[PDB]
């Protein structure tokens, strides 16, 4: 319910058409036509999924929404397909290896679903009759369109009691394994209050056919499947991101069992996409392992983000563009970002303050365009929470141009604090 | 030489025994069809419980 509104929480998805065609304002994001377009393009051969390891480089200035590109395809690509958000300094680990990191990463993103078609029974139980000598007892189980009653086993009870369903409930008991789940009290279910009794959500009995054949899925990725079949430890996942699993059979055989599985219609694929922001943190190895980690069919689609230019390769003297060596800029498809012009600038700032629920006047928005084209549309943008903030003080309705010159006046940008920074301050 | 045997009731009557079978067959259809249902109506196969 109550998720704040990040910076990206603004963009529900690239504005694209039926035929990737991007519009001007639409779902959240503005201008920025080309990379949109290269962005729905790469995004439809995601959603295709025949291919593996492809890399894409989102590079452009600082602050002209290429992470905006990022959360736009995540929103438009949606759950039901691995999207896996990464800083390039999020790799550099003390406890396993950054080879290793990547390959998580990678591994993360790739999604195994298995379909199954366990049976069930459904209803609402009306009598647990067992009498005690193995006991032995019968069960009454009741849908709005039949009745029907079951000879209950020594486990069968033994589920019951331990799972101390009562008469009312609502519940479904998996045939093949036994397994019993409540999914609340029906109507009936009401206890005749004269007891400690403190619940009373009622709900409506299950409808349909009493033993129905419902179809179940199971998805969990390749990293969760090595890292469960690693060691006995079968909760790394969730109790501690100690890792390490050796490249011997244990992945080649996750690997080499998915074949199969796709193959004999058990879980076949469904790929996913590694977003890195600022790839420039990563190291030479890393680069040179990404190399031929792009190269393997279990490899994910990935895009990096990119601010730097023609700059130093992290660990060594190398100057190489975007911080990364031709080596893997060559299998990159490179989509470059341009600057907003003022239209675009005023648009994004009025997409801004439209979400974050805050009302400026038509001066208000020509005075913080004019603020965000001398200065960062981030610092602009950053303007706007700051500046509704004196107008709910003062007792305002919307934002006006004075609000915000006080704002402006208050806090400062980075070129102003520069400048600012006349004395030595302990530098 | 002083005891001897003995032996009497020859009778037979073909056309009187035929009615006495085709009336026995009466006897015998009830006993069939009271049999049937109430192995029906009563065995109903199952079990009981133990006393303990
Ligand atoms: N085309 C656009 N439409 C709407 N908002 C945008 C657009 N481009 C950038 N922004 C906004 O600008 C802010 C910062 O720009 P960002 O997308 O982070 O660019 P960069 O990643 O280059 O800094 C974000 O909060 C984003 O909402």
């Amino acid at each position: 319910r109550i998720e704040r509104i990040g910076a990206h929480s603004h963009i529900r998805g690239l504005g694209l058409d039926d035929a990737l065609e991007p519009r001007q304002a639409s779902q959240g994001m503005v201008g920025q036509l080309a990379a949109r377009r290269a962005a729905g393009v790469v995004l439809e051969m995601i959603r295709e999924g025949k291919i593996a390891g492809r890399a894409v480089l989102i590079a452009g200035q600082p602050g002209t929404g290429k992470t905006a590109i990022a959360m736009g395809m995540a929103q438009a690509l949606g759950p039901d397909t691995p999207f896996t958000a990464i800083a390039g300094s999020e790799i550099f680990s003390l406890e396993m290896s950054k080879t290793e990191a990547l390959t998580q990463a990678f591994r993360r993103s790739i999604g195994v679903r298995i379909k199954e078609e366990t049976e069930i029974i459904e209803g609402e139980v009306v009598e647990i009759q067992i009498d005690r000598p193995s006991k032995v007892g019968k069960l009454t189980l009741k849908t709005t369109e039949m009745e029907t009653i079951y000879d209950l086993g020594t486990k069968m009870i033994e589920s019951l009691t331990k799972d101390k369903v009562q008469a009312g409930d609502v519940i479904t008991i998996d045939k093949a394994t036994g397994k019993i789940s409540k999914l609340g009290r029906s109507f009936t279910r009401a206890r005749d209050y004269d007891a400690m009794g403190s619940q009373t959500k009622f709900v409506q009995c299950p409808d349909g056919e009493l033993q129905k054949r419902k179809e179940v899925v199971h998805t969990v990725s390749l990293h969760e499947i090595d890292v469960i079949n690693s060691r006995t430890q079968g909760f790394l996942a969730l109790f501690s991101g100690d890792t390490g699993e050796i490249k011997s059979e244990v992945r080649e055989q996750i690997n080499a069992k998915v074949a199969e599985w796709r193959e004999e219609g058990k879980a076949e694929i469904i790929p996913g996409v590694l977003f890195i922001d600022e790839v420039h943190m990563l190291d030479i190895e890393s680069f040179s392992f990404l190399n031929r980690a792009l190269e393997s069919d279990m490899a994910p689609v990935l895009i990096m983000a990119t601010n730097r230019g023609i700059t130093r390769i992290r660990g060594t003297s190398y100057q190489s563009p975007h911080g990364i060596p031709i080596d893997l800029l060559d299998r990159l498809l490179i989509v470059s970002t341009t600057p907003y012009s003022e239209k675009d600038t005023k648009q994004i700032l009025r997409i801004r303050c439209e979400e974050e629920d805050v009302e400026m006047s038509e001066d208000a928005y020509t005075v913080l365009t004019r603020i965000g084209l001398e200065t960062s549309l981030r610092y602009a943008i950053q303007l706007i929470t700051a500046a509704s903030l004196v107008c709910r003080k003062r007792k305002g309705t919307e934002v006006q141009v004075d609000d915000i010159k006080r704002v402006y006046s208050l806090f400062l940008d980075e070129s102003r604090s520069t400048q600012y920074m006349k004395e030595y301050q302990d530098a | 030489r002083r005891k001897g045997p003995h032996c009497e009731r020859p009778l037979t009557q073909e056309e009187l025994l035929r009615e006495a079978k085709i009336t026995e067959e009466l006897n015998l259809r009830s006993l069939e069809t009271y049999e049937r249902l109430e192995a029906d109506k009563k065995k109903q196969v199952h079990k009981k419980r133990k006393c303990p």
